[PDB]
């Protein structure tokens, strides 16, 4: 049959890149969302973000360098309205008011969604376990998070992480001073996870590179004693464990290497799942954690913490945010 | 293996040590709440009790200004309440 | 079993003082300005 | 643009066939053992 | 000998190391972590920041801090006998003596712990990869806690140990030095969150191509520490990777060293761009940018945003962050857009 | 013990899976929980009630489901008796002993397989036919609920309806819709902005409608299950284990608790804003409505006035042309709610009755939602998070939205979990590669 | 610094006689004050309306006199626009209007009282941050 030869190709295993069915959306969607990208940060014309008629520049060629370049996201007056190419009256009207950023995000979103498929589907067809997927849902979500469900409940694709180093900077300042993310315990469980996991990283690579079996001489890398899929293990986990044992003590330190490899896992995954809620849930205006004025002395004047220095922080970025778009004295857009 | 001591997991569980501790974790405890509720805690480390912190007509905060004669700066600080 | 070790002197230096906060921490909560 | 609507949505609905169709044409017996 | 008798004892097998490294390394750290709940619970910040900064105080876990010294001392070394306190406990405590005490037997114990990493390494037989690593660590608490604020007019502008002081400090970095657009922060991200990464998709990987070696539906049981064959399957991972990513490893140990290289890595070069803003030598602007949007009132970046934003922070929080500077912005000086 | 199974004891429920009678019984247990909740959270909710307040102003989540089902309010919301209240969870109270009794009964005490003591109440997963029975009584017990829904509404006293002239009430329901041009339309509009997929729904006449079709659809389903075995497509396309089901209730259940969290965002017909406090775009378009009642009371002429951008400080035209709100509300351009469509004539809202016709309720119900807008702290301080303590209040609408997206994205962790494992189950590798067969060793190199 | 007798002691009427208030006192009105009002006048400010604070200053030019315990209670009983031309209860909660402002409904006049005594009190406390917006946070 002609179907079941398609088929056939796009499970293979014998692909140099596995297709897979999740791959047929993936494959296209990313393509496309990758080549208007590509487009925009070199080519784009200013973008009117704010719906206020003050367009902001974000391509090389408008004047960017790489770190001041973005696709901007659509614009306030869009808020959370489709907008394709052909809801547009012509190119140019798309490209004033933020198209590509839609374009692109929405692309993005379900090629990755479909990556994360794709990588349980090869995963079966390769005999594996299958729960790689559920890591890379972390960093998935947190994506989901910035792109998509902070729009909805703010209510503007306009408060979307703009697509580039220094807008992403825009959004994490803009962000603290609405929402006091750093007080927030979701976003604290986040740091711990990243920092966490920078540090396990590190003792993991370290204490497996310090247990090394000599196989080699001097006159050569360390590495070239490890040959692709030797049976025997190239390190010591016991002396690794003897050594790590010792810098604590022992019950603080892992025998068991799948006891380890699972606590690498989950360790960043957890905090980064976290995290992601913390934007997610922010996005309903749920925030951090609020001590201003929250000490008093015995008369009733205030006693400053160090919260009240961050709230003067934040306050200076509140006034200075969106410093045109405001009609009304409270930030409740 | 095992390093020599006796396992915390005995330790817990037998009598001799609930029969010591259950004094000794009670008394630092009370101990602890002593030296707050007699006010000693705050004599020691010179934290401000919740009328010590302005006097009655100021809303100026008593910043150290001189390096060197600090000590006395404090001082003359805690005077004026 | 021995009954004080370096184990010992190192399990009571941290447990003392954390028990002694803990009481300390806990009269606080009654401070009222 | 109307031309274009057109071919999207020809596009995608053939896309999203493909995917449905690839998975109902027999996934789980698709595995080494 | 007395001194082959000492060695005998420090370097005893027990449930707690000494170690020579422990004369340094235990009465520092206990130092440094004891002061640190000493002040967190009873010390003020009133005469230093005019804050409150205890449990003693009202505050609760996010807002307490062991305080850095006020500006008048300058870079002084604060110690208890010195000329500032001249052996006052009470003074001291007020006068930010705590801040230098923690900072410094914290530097002393970094030592003693990387010390540590050697002396167990050397003992035990394995190479001193570990120690190598935890420079990271010692490089970034060097460059922000001692360089930076020496840099500075005084301790005052380091770090406060304290988790809400910790936040301030970011923010202070933002609105000052705009330390997001540093490239050597940067490249820190990238270790940090590519370490995350690493961390993750490698215990993933194992934990997702173990062998079967039980019949057990938990499977860790099915490993045993002193077995020889490894447990998970680099072949079988290698594919996936190959298919999924394009590229794999194929060298346990290149893969593993990685893991050290990147974190490691990230960290200095985190701690080199601090050093940099010890100076004020930020990477605060792009001088192309500046001379457009002067001569063109329609250009407007994300750049010229957050530069916007800077500004804002430094004037809104700069009267109470740094209250020895006797600031006094009347309010039409203070920068703001409309109706907020 | 994990030797007999296999599991450890941190996933000791897996040890139910092929016992029949503690896995009922688990499970009827767990349903007494929340029950359990469900009575025991009224009663806190009602013992620390204020009628004087609104109930928003008060952490209630219980008490509004109560009330927009028309038991305990009159007119425009006010608690007129809390009786309904108290029976609602007394009744629940007492139920979920009842749930737990037969619960623990079954777990600990009675027969540990149900294959051996009846054929009709055990099953194998594997039996196709049986699960698509057992689905089938479930399904018509689905649609009886639905229809009890209502029967409430048409029979038993209607439901609360903030859309009702006059100002919101208890109304009865006599006219469903049941066009499916409208119900079923429901279901196809788009998700994005301006149109809302099913979170649209405007009128309690769609509600009441929507739900005789799903109560219909599903009885007519349970019997179709109940009658029928799964085609051979369905065969081969599925996993057919007790994890496998789990995993296709846990995407289900996500998908669900995602579609929650924003009817409970944008929709105040089936959460009246009467009890739930106004939505986001509700309260910044309120907070637009009453700048413009006072500015206007000055002298201003809100529909020539320009603002700093050179849009209209009051008002502007949205991209298909409506008369809007101006400012950053902008963006909020599709709320709609009984406080403001007097004044929306076909082109949008209407200079004239802006100018003539506002009337005060409208401009105490403005500012009453301009300062209750779901913005708060998690210790619930209320504001944007440069205020300083005072207010203390968290809309319900934020503690509901938030609670549910963790809910429904952690289930979507589940469903992705449960589904992988489900499927390596079945084929056999779920507890790694066997040694002497390992796939990877004889497919062909990539290169 | 202590909440002494002589902070506690504001103008009763507009002829100089004066009412001293104790500590529980202040209390109340300080939390009656959050219960009723805090919605719209936290910190003294107005959010929907903020040309016309709470200061001592502000209420001692608004018609009739309103920087005295009289005309708080007046006014939380019948309240007018700054230069008392209109009754505004329709809008502003009140006894008067307590059938559509609830939380005024189970206000008895010690509990106006303190009200009163608390916004005349915060700004001898807190001084110009009372009614001064988010300049002084
Ligand atoms: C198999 C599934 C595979 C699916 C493949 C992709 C299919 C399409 C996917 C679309 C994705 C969501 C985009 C829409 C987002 C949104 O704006 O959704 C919002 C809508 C509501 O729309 C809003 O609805 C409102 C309705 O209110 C109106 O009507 C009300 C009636 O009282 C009021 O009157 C109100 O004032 C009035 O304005 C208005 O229309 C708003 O303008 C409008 O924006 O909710 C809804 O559609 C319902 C919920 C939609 C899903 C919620 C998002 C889920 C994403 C989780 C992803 C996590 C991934 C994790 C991986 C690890
Ligand atoms: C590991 C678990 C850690 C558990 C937390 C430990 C501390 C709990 C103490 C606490 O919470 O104490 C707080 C309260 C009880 O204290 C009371 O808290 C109240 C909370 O405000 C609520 O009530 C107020 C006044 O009535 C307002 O109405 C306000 O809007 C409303 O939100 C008031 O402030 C009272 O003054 C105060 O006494 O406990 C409660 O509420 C009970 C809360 C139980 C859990 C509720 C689940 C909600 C899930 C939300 C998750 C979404 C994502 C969140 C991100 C994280
Ligand atoms: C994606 C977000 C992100 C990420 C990944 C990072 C990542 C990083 N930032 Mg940046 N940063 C960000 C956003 C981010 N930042 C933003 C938006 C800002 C605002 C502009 C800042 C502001 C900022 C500042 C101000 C600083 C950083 C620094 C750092 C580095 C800190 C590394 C570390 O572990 O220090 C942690 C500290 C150490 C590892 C020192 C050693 C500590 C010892 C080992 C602890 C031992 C404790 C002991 C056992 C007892 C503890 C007990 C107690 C808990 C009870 C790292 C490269 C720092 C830097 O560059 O330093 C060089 C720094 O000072 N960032
Ligand atoms: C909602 C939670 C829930 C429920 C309903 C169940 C239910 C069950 N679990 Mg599971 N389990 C859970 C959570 C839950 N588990 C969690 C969180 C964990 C991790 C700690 C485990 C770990 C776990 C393991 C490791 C095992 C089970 C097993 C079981 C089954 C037998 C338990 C047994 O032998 O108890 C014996 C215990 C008792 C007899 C003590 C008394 C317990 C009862 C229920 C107290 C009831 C109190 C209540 C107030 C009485 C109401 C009276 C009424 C008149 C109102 C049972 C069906 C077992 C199984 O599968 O066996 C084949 C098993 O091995 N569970
Ligand atoms: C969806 C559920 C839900 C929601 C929306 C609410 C919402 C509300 N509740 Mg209620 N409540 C709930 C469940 C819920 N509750 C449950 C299950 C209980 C039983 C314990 C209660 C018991 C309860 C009481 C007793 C009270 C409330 C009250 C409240 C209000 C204040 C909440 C607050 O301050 O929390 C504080 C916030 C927290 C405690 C943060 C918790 C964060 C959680 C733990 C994160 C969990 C993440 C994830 C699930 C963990 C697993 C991760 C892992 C898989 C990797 C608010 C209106 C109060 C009120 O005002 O009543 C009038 C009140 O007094 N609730
Ligand atoms: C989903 C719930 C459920 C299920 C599937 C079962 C299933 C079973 N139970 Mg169990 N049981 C349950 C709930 C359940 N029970 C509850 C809640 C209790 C506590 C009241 C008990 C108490 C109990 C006892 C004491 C015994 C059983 C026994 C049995 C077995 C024989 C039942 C029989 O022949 O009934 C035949 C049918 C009937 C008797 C008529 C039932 C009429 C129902 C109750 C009318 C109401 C229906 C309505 C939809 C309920 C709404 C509930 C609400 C929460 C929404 C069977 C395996 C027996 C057993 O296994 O002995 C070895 C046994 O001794 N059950
Ligand atoms: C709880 C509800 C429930 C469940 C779990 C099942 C489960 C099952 N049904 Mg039953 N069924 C139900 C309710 C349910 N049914 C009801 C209420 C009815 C009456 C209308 C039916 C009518 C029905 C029929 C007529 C058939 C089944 C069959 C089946 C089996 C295959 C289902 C399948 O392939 O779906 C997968 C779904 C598809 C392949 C559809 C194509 C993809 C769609 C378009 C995806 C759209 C999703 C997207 C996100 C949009 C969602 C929102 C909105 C726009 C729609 C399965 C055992 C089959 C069987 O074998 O019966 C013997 C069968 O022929 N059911
Ligand atoms: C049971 C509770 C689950 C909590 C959420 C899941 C935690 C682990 C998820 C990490 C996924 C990583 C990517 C693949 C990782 C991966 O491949 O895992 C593999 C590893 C081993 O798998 P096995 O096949 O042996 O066991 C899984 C099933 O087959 C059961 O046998 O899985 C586990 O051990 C799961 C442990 C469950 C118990 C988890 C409890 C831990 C969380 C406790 C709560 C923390 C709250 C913190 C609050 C601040
Ligand atoms: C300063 C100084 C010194 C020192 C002293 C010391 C050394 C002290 C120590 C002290 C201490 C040593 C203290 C301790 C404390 C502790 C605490 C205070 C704790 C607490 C805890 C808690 C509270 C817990 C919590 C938690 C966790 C974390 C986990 C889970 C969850 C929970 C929540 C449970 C000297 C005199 C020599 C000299 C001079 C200076
Ligand atoms: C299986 C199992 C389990 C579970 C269990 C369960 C879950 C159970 C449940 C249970 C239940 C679920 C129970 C319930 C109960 C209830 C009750 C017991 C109630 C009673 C009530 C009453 C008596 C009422 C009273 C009253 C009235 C009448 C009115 C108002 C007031 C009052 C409240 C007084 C566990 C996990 C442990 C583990 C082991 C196994
Ligand atoms: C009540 C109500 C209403 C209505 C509602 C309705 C009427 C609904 C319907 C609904 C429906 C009617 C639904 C359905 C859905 C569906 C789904 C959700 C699907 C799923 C699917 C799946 C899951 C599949 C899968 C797959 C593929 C894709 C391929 C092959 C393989 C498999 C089979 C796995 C309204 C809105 C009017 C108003 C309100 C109330
Ligand atoms: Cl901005
Ligand atoms: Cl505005
Ligand atoms: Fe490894």
């Amino acid at each position: 049959n002609l179907w079941e030869r398609f088929c056939n190709w796009v499970t293979s295993t014998d692909n140099r890149l596995y297709v897979g069915w999740f791959g047929v959306i993936m494959i296209p969607t990313l393509l496309a969302a990758t080549i208007c990208f590509v487009i925009a940060f070199i080519a784009a014309p200013p973008v009117d973000i704010d719906g206020i008629r003050e367009p902001v520049s974000g391509s090389l060629l408008y004047g960017n360098n790489i770190i001041t370049g973005a696709v901007v996201p659509s614009s306030n007056a869009i808020g959370l309205h489709f907008y394709p190419i052909w809801e547009a009256a012509s190119l140019d009207e798309w490209l004033y008011n933020g198209g590509p950023y839609q374009l692109i995000i929405f692309h993005f979103l379900l090629g990755a969604s479909c990556y994360m498929g794709r990588q349980w589907e090869l995963s079966y067809r390769l005999g594996m376990r299958p729960w790689i997927c559920v890591a890379y849902s972390a960093p998935l979500a947190s994506a989901f998070a910035v792109f998509l469900i902070y729009p909805i409940g703010q209510g503007s694709f306009s408060d979307g992480m703009p697509l580039g180093i220094s807008g992403t900077f825009n959004f994490m300042i803009v962000f603290q001073a609405e929402h006091n993310i750093l007080m927030h315990p979701f976003h604290q469980l986040g740091v711990a996870g990243v920092f966490g996991g920078a540090l396990f990283c590190a003792m993991h690579g370290s204490l497996v590179t310090s247990s090394l079996i000599r196989e080699t001489t001097e006159t050569e890398s360390a590495n070239y004693g490890y040959k692709f899929g030797q049976e025997e293990e190239t390190y010591n986990i016991v002396a690794a464990h003897g050594y790590f044992g010792r810098l604590i003590f022992q019950y603080a330190s892992f025998n068991n290497s799948r006891s380890l490899h699972f606590f690498l896992a989950a360790w960043p995954v957890v905090g980064v799942w976290f995290t992601a809620l913390g934007i997610s849930t922010m996005a309903f205006n749920l925030n951090g954690f609020n001590f201003n004025h929250s000490v008093i002395d015995a008369k009733g004047n205030v006693i400053n913490t160090w919260a009240d220095i961050i709230n003067r922080a934040n306050l200076g970025m509140e006034v200075m945010h969106e410093r045109n778009a405001h009609n009304f004295p409270l930030d409740l857009a | 293996g095992t390093t020599g001591e006796r396992p915390f997991s005995d330790i817990i569980t037998s009598v001799r040590y609930w029969v010591i501790h259950s004094i000794t974790i009670p008394a630092l405890f009370i101990a602890g709440w002593l030296f707050v509720s007699t006010g000693l805690a705050y004599d020691v480390f010179g934290t401000p009790r919740p009328d010590s912190y302005y006097a009655q007509e100021q809303r100026s905060i008593p910043l150290v200004t001189d390096r060197f004669e600090a000590k006395q700066q404090v001082e003359t600080f805690l005077e004026q309440l | 079993y021995p009954i004080f070790t370096v184990r010992w002197v190192a399990v009571h230096t941290l447990a003392v003082p954390t028990i002694f906060f803990l009481g300390a921490i806990a009269a606080m909560q009654f401070i009222q300005r | 643009m109307e031309t274009l609507k057109i071919t999207v949505y020809i596009v995608v609905t053939f896309f999203v066939l493909l995917f449905v169709f690839g998975f109902l044409s027999g996934d789980p017996a698709r595995n080494p053992k | 000998g007395w001194f082959d008798i000492l060695d005998d004892w420090l370097k005893r097998d027990r449930f707690v190391f000494v170690g020579w490294s422990g004369i340094l390394l235990f009465p520092c750290a206990y130092l440094a972590l004891g002061g640190w709940l000493t002040g967190t619970t009873f010390v003020t910040s009133w005469y230093t920041h005019g804050l409150a900064s205890s449990y003693l105080e009202g505050c609760n876990f996010l807002t307490v801090a062991v305080s850095t010294p006020a500006n008048s001392m300058g870079h002084s070394l604060l110690l208890l006998w010195g000329p500032e306190a001249q052996g006052d406990f009470t003074r001291w405590c007020q006068l930010g003596g705590l801040w230098t005490f923690i900072a410094l037997h914290g530097a002393f114990g970094l030592i003693g712990f990387m010390l540590r990493q050697f002396e167990i390494a050397r003992l035990v037989g394995v190479r001193p990869y570990n120690a190598i690593a935890f420079s990271a660590p010692i490089a970034v608490f060097v460059s922000v806690f001692l360089i930076y604020p020496l840099g500075q007019s005084s301790w005052f502008f380091a770090p406060s140990f304290g988790v809400a002081a910790i936040f301030r400090f970011l923010l202070f970095f933002q609105g000052f030095h705009n330390w997001t657009l540093n490239p050597f922060h940067m490249m820190g991200v990238a270790g940090v969150l590519g370490g995350a990464l690493l961390c993750a998709i490698h215990g993933a990987t194992v934990e997702n191509t173990l062998f079967q070696d039980g019949e057990g539906a938990s499977t860790f049981r099915a490993f045993n520490p002193t077995q020889a064959e490894e447990t998970y399957s680099m072949v079988t991972a290698n594919r996936f990777w190959s298919q999924i990513f394009g590229i794999a490893f194929s060298n346990k140990r290149w893969l593993h060293f990685f893991m050290l290289f990147v974190p490691v890595t990230g960290l200095w070069m985190s701690a080199i761009g601090v050093v940099g803003l010890a100076l004020n030598l930020r990477s605060y602007d792009f001088i192309s940018q500046e001379i457009r949007a002067a001569e063109d009132p329609e250009f407007e970046t994300f750049y010229t945003k957050n530069l916007l934003l800077n500004e804002g922070i430094r004037a809104w929080m700069a009267p109470q962050d740094q209250p020895h500077e006797n600031f006094v912005f009347p309010e039409e000086v203070l920068p703001r857009g409309n109706a907020l | 013990d994990q030797e007999s199974s296999g599991f450890a004891w941190w996933a000791g429920n897996a040890r139910l899976i092929n016992l029949s009678g503690k896995l009922l019984g688990a499970h009827v247990a767990h349903a007494g929980l929340i029950v359990f909740w469900a009575g025991a959270m009224t009663l806190f909710e009602l013992a620390h009630f204020i009628p004087e307040k609104p109930m928003y102003e008060q952490g209630l989540i219980l008490i509004p489901h109560i009330a927009t089902l028309g038991w305990g309010v009159g007119p425009g919301g006010e608690v007129v008796d809390t009786f309904p209240f108290f029976v609602v969870g007394v009744v629940h109270l007492i139920s979920s002993a009842v749930l737990g009794f037969g619960g623990v009964y079954h777990a600990i005490r009675g027969p540990e397989t149900l294959e051996e003591y009846s054929s009709f109440f055990g099953y194998d997963w594997k039996d196709k036919n049986k699960m698509t029975t057992i689905l089938g009584f479930h399904l018509i017990v689905l649609g009886i609920g639905a229809l009890l829904l209502v029967a409430k509404a048409m029979f038993f006293g209607g439901l609360y309806d903030t859309w009702a002239p006059g100002g919101g009430d208890v109304r009865v329901i006599t006219n469903p819709t049941l066009d499916p041009r409208v119900i079923f339309g429901y279901l196809l509009k788009s998700p994005f902005g301006g149109e809302g997929w099913i979170v649209s729904v405007n009128n309690l006449e769609d509600v009441v409608g929507g739900h005789i079709w799903i109560g219909l659809i599903c009885i007519a389903g349970g019997i179709w299950h109940i009658l029928t075995t799964p085609f051979g497509w369905a065969r081969r396309a599925f996993i057919w284990s007790g994890e496998a089901y789990l995993s296709y209730s846990l995407g289900a259940l996500s998908m669900m608790g995602f579609i929650a969290t924003c009817f409970v965002w944008f929709n105040n017909t089936v959460y009246p804003s009467e009890f739930y406090g106004p939505t986001g775009p509700e309260a910044s378009q309120a907070q637009a409505m009453t700048f413009l009642i006072r500015d206007q009371k000055l002298g201003a002429n809100v529909g020539s006035a320009q603002g700093p951008t050179g849009l209209g400080k009051y008002l502007m035209r949205s991209p298909t042309g409506e008369i809007i709100f101006g400012g950053e509300t902008m963006r909020f351009w599709d709320f709609r709610g009984p406080w403001l469509e007097p004044l929306r004539g076909p082109n949008g809202l209407d200079l004239n009755k802006i100018k003539n016709d506002i009337q005060p309720w409208q401009e105490r119900r403005a500012a009453e939602y301009m300062t209750h807008a779901p913005l708060g702290s998690l210790n619930s301080v209320g504001g944007v998070a440069t205020e300083i303590n005072s207010v203390n209040f968290v809309s319900p609408r934020s503690w509901l939205a938030t609670s549910h997206f963790v809910l429904a994205f952690f289930f979507l962790v589940g469903h992705l979990w449960h589904a992988g494992r489900a499927r390596a189950a079945a084929a056999g590798f779920e507890k790694g590669i066997d040694r002497e067969s390992e796939p990877v060793l004889s497919m062909p190199s990539l290169d | 610094a202590e909440l002494t007798p002589e902070v506690l002691t504001v103008p009763l009427n507009s002829e100089g006689k004066t009412i001293t208030l104790t500590e529980k006192q202040y209390l109340e009105g300080k939390r009656l004050f959050q219960y009723a009002c805090a919605s719209c006048h936290v910190g003294g400010i107005t959010k929907t309306n903020p040309s016309l604070d709470l200061r001592t200053e502000t209420l001692a030019l608004a018609t009739p006199p309103r920087d005295n315990i009289e005309g708080l209670v007046d006014y939380m009983k019948n309240p007018t626009t700054y230069d008392g031309e209109q009754e505004i209860a329709e809008v502003h909660p009140s006894l008067r209007s307590a059938d559509i402002f609830p939380k005024m409904r189970n206000l008895t006049e010690k509990d106006l009282v303190a009200i009163a005594g608390h916004i005349l009190v915060e700004p001898k406390i807190l001084g110009d941050k009372w009614g001064g917006g988010k300049v002084y946070y």
